[PDB]
């Protein structure tokens, strides 16, 4: 497995000397090229990535010329011979490498605009992140799919900047990070957000007393917790400041709910209750068991120190009656 | 052998440098004591300890946390500091030790948790930089399905819930916490009870509270760390004693995992019944009261107690006439706040205030443990005088 | 302890009683409880073994519930142990 590892060595020489036949009608291509100066300047850069690694092989040839040489003075002859090749194609390689360097020099200078152009294509991402997280309405799973678009535009930005980059061989790169981290941010947001609506939904379902007010509060008292936990865009917008007083509206309707589910009210009997009615001045009903979206649509929070009033007496006068 | 000579030769020490009195009267040093310190090289497990030097380390921190850190002053600490050291010294050769027993050393500790509370639970070595990251995550957990705790973070503290976590770690072993006033325990054991997965459970106090409805917590208690075979932390306070023969019942649940004329004849047998279920799972065909000397090993296996009693009133008393309540429990006094701590504490309070400028702000949180230290200077200059 | 445990037992069979002193170490309770084993594993019909710890609050009318709860009528002699096999008694923190 020395005298096969010589021939195998021989057949590497015979396919560098095509490769290289191949790489001199790859530079008169590119010659005759120089947009299309673009293209011909890329084509020229991987003949110069090619034309390093055949100057190595050409070293390799030489080293299994001699290995040839100790082991087959004819094999030393030849790979030697294949140097003396290599040095001929590496002659006129310097020549097309003189003419692709001025072509190099104006394709350096059009990359500059790729780089201008990537920049502002960065400040429309930013901006429309600011009007995708207002868009209010319940499209907040719809506005995912329009986000996930935005992030696919801006990844699609990215490929070419770094093909551009490419070309070329900071702050490009540090400004698609910052949108990949807005993108992340909102992402959450709206997750969170999701999982709130859904709580929200499953306690407007309940019976007048399955909810309890204080087993209401502490699931939203730790939502509420745990939402100002997550820094996306550091609040503020519109969708985000309305849901937190949704949410705030939501924590101060549940001690209100408590006085109103409190027993000295579940006794009903008198007209106590209907007296509590009277001060919301709207159509009310009366249910053992029944959604709670009826008694948040009901505007518990208005005549709140008037119902409020009307608790403290109505649990004074069970107080006496036990 | 070098370990067992070792910690001989530091109990010949500590019971010559500390002697028992009507004050201090944990201060004497019985087996039991050092039996503990050999419990704590058992809870580490194989292959997480590859290098000899290490193990010395393991058993240098267990004699702190066992009968080290018992003492009712700093300069007591400071004598029980250096003694250890030079007996290290002595025992352990071509094998360093400064720097963990030297003037202002780095801290060590040895919980179940290095990774965090979500990884695996491994007896080992835990860095200082992770603790503060780690105690914090441990209460978002926490501050996730239970009562906000609202409790602040400084190093002291830190040390505490692992000291409290490694006590309640051993099957028989039972927690006692010293403290002033508002030292930390009651909440420290809360947090420590989570972190160990132990859910916490407290007796409520009430005007109308009788032995037999104590009895009756006793049993339901029972029942969880029994055949449900859960870990239940249980958190006892001098406020929610308010008969001695309460008291009673605690002491014997400390000494054994047996209580007398708590489990009536009928009830006895009908737990010997759901037990004969577990005993046949485990493999040792024992039809008989064998398999209640398995529960009883199993609850107090699963059953910790976290005993909350101030220094000044109510406990020379209670010791005196309850063994169990100091022998048999794991005490660790709470010192005075550090000044490192009271600034940690200051500027997290005030963190929310104004207070005008931002020199103003640094002198402000500055000022509040300097306060403190001097007042409790003078505290001590006045007691010296007047007596007050 | 291999010198003082052999005693103990020698003297449980001659129904002669014993009283172990300690400075709260050495393991008083568990040498002992060990000992009460020891005899058990040998002859479970026999001897029998059930351990009271002394409370502070420990009087007359709470010990005789504890010989209460494990005895018979056994057909005269009044109050005998269940099984008509003779039961060990043991008594730890005696001085309190
Ligand atoms: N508002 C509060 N002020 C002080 N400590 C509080 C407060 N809320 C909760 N705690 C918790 O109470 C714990 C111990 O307080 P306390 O019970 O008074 O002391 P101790 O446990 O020493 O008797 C502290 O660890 C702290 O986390
Ligand atoms: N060889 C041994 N046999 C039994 N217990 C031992 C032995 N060596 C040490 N011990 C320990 O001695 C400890 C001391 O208990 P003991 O002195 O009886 O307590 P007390 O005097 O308060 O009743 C026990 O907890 C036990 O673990
Ligand atoms: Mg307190
Ligand atoms: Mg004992």
């Amino acid at each position: 497995t020395g005298s096969a590892v010589m021939n195998y060595i021989s057949k590497q020489l015979k396919d560098i000397q095509e490769f290289i036949e191949n790489t001199k009608e790859n530079i008169e291509i590119r010659n005759k090229n120089i947009s299309e100066l673009i293209n011909v300047m890329i084509n020229l850069e991987k003949v110069r990535v090619k034309n390093d690694d055949d100057v190595l092989t050409l070293d390799t040839v030489e080293e299994m010329l001699n290995f040839l040489k100790k082991k087959k003075d004819s094999d030393i002859k030849k790979c030697k011979k294949l140097q003396e090749e290599w040095k001929n194609l590496a002659k006129m390689a310097q020549a097309v490498k003189k003419d692709i360097q001025n072509p190099v020099k104006t394709e350096s200078d059009k990359t500059k605009e790729n780089i201008k152009k990537f920049e502002e294509i960065t400040l429309k991402e930013y901006a429309n992140s600011l009007k995708k997280e207002s868009f209010y309405k319940t499209g907040v799973s719809e506005s995912f799919k329009r986000i996930g678009e935005v992030k696919q535009k801006v990844d699609e930005f990215e490929v070419q900047l770094n093909q551009y980059e490419d070309f070329a061989r900071i702050g490009s790169k540090k400004l698609m990070e910052q949108i990949r981290t807005d993108v992340s941010s909102v992402e959450k947001l709206w997750v969170r957000i999701e999982i709130s609506e859904k709580t929200m939904d499953e306690y407007k379902k309940m019976k007048w007393g399955s909810i309890n007010s204080m087993d209401m509060e502490d699931e939203i008292k730790k939502l509420r917790k745990a939402l100002t936990d997550l820094r996306g865009i550091d609040k503020r917008s519109n969708a985000f400041i309305g849901i937190t007083e949704e949410l705030k509206k939501w924590a101060t309707f549940l001690p209100l709910l408590g006085e109103l589910k409190d027993p000295s009210m579940n006794s009903e009997d008198g007209r106590h209750w209907k007296k509590l009615k009277d001060l919301v001045k709207k159509e009310f009903d009366v249910s053992q068991e029944l959604m709670l979206e009826i008694i948040w649509d009901l505007k518990l929070f208005d005549y709140k120190d008037g119902i409020e009033e009307i608790t403290d007496q109505a649990k004074q006068e069970l107080k006496m009656e036990k | 052998n070098i370990i067992v000579r070792a910690s001989l030769m530091l109990h010949q020490a500590v019971t010559q440098n500390f002697r028992k009195t009507a004050i201090n009267f944990h201060y004497e040093f019985n087996l039991r004591h050092m039996s503990n310190v050999f419990q704590g090289l058992l809870l580490s497990d194989p292959n997480k300890f590859t290098e000899p030097d290490k193990l010395i380390k393991l058993w240098i921190h267990e004699c702190e946390r066992t009968y080290g850190d018992r003492l009712v002053s700093t300069d007591n600490l400071k004598t029980y500091k250096e003694n250890i050291f030079d007996i290290v010294k002595k025992s352990f050769s071509k094998f360093n030790f400064s720097r963990y027993f030297g003037n202002n050393p780095e801290n060590l500790i040895y919980c179940n948790f290095i990774a965090g509370i979500n990884s695996d639970r491994f007896y080992d070595q835990m860095p200082n930089n992770e603790m503060e990251k780690h105690i914090s995550e441990a209460l978002k957990e926490y501050n996730d399905n239970n009562a906000f705790m609202g409790l602040v973070l400084f190093e002291d503290a830190m040390k505490h819930v692992c000291r409290i976590c490694r006590i309640v770690l051993p099957s028989s072993g039972h927690a006692l916490l010293v403290g002033v006033g508002g030292s930390g325990k009651q909440s420290l054991s809360k947090l420590a009870s989570f972190i160990m997965g132990y859910t916490t459970f407290s007796i409520t106090i009430s005007a109308t509270y009788s032995m037999v409805d104590l009895r009756n917590d006793l049993q339901q208690l029972y029942f969880k760390c029994g055949p449900k075979e859960e870990g239940i932390l249980f958190l006892f306070t001098e406020g929610q004693i308010t008969n001695e023969r309460f008291l009673v019942y605690i002491n014997d649940l400390l000494s054994s995992g047996e209580i007398a004329e708590l489990y009536t004849l009928d009830e006895k047998e009908a737990m010997i019944n759901q037990v004969r279920a577990k005993v046949k799972g485990e493999g040792k065909p024992d039809t008989r009261e064998n398999c209640w000397n398995w529960f009883i090993d199993q609850v107090k296996k699963n059953l910790h107690m976290a005993i909350c009693f101030s220094p000044v009133g109510d406990m020379r008393r209670r010791a005196r006439q309850f063994p169990a309540l100091v022998n048999c429990t794991v005490i660790d006094w709470f010192q005075p706040w550090p000044y490192e701590a009271l600034f940690n504490v200051a500027k997290s309070f005030l963190e929310p205030v104004d207070l005008g400028d931002d020199k103003v702000r640094e002198a402000v949180v500055k000022f509040m443990p300097f306060s403190f230290t001097l007042v409790n200077d003078l505290g001590l200059k006045l007691l010296e005088q007047e007596r007050r | 302890t291999l010198a003082t445990t052999e005693f103990i037992k020698s003297y449980l069979m001659v129904k002669h009683p014993s009283l172990l002193i300690g400075n709260s170490g050495c393991g008083k309770t568990q040498l002992a409880k060990g000992i009460l084993k020891e005899i058990v594993q040998a002859k479970p019909e026999n001897y029998a073994y059930q351990l009271i710890n002394f409370n502070y609050y420990t009087d007359s009318t709470y010990l005789q519930g504890q010989i209460e709860q494990t005895l018979e009528k056994k057909a005269g002699r009044q109050y005998g142990p269940p099984g008509k096999v003779q039961l060990i008694y043991f008594i730890d923190d005696l001085n309190m």
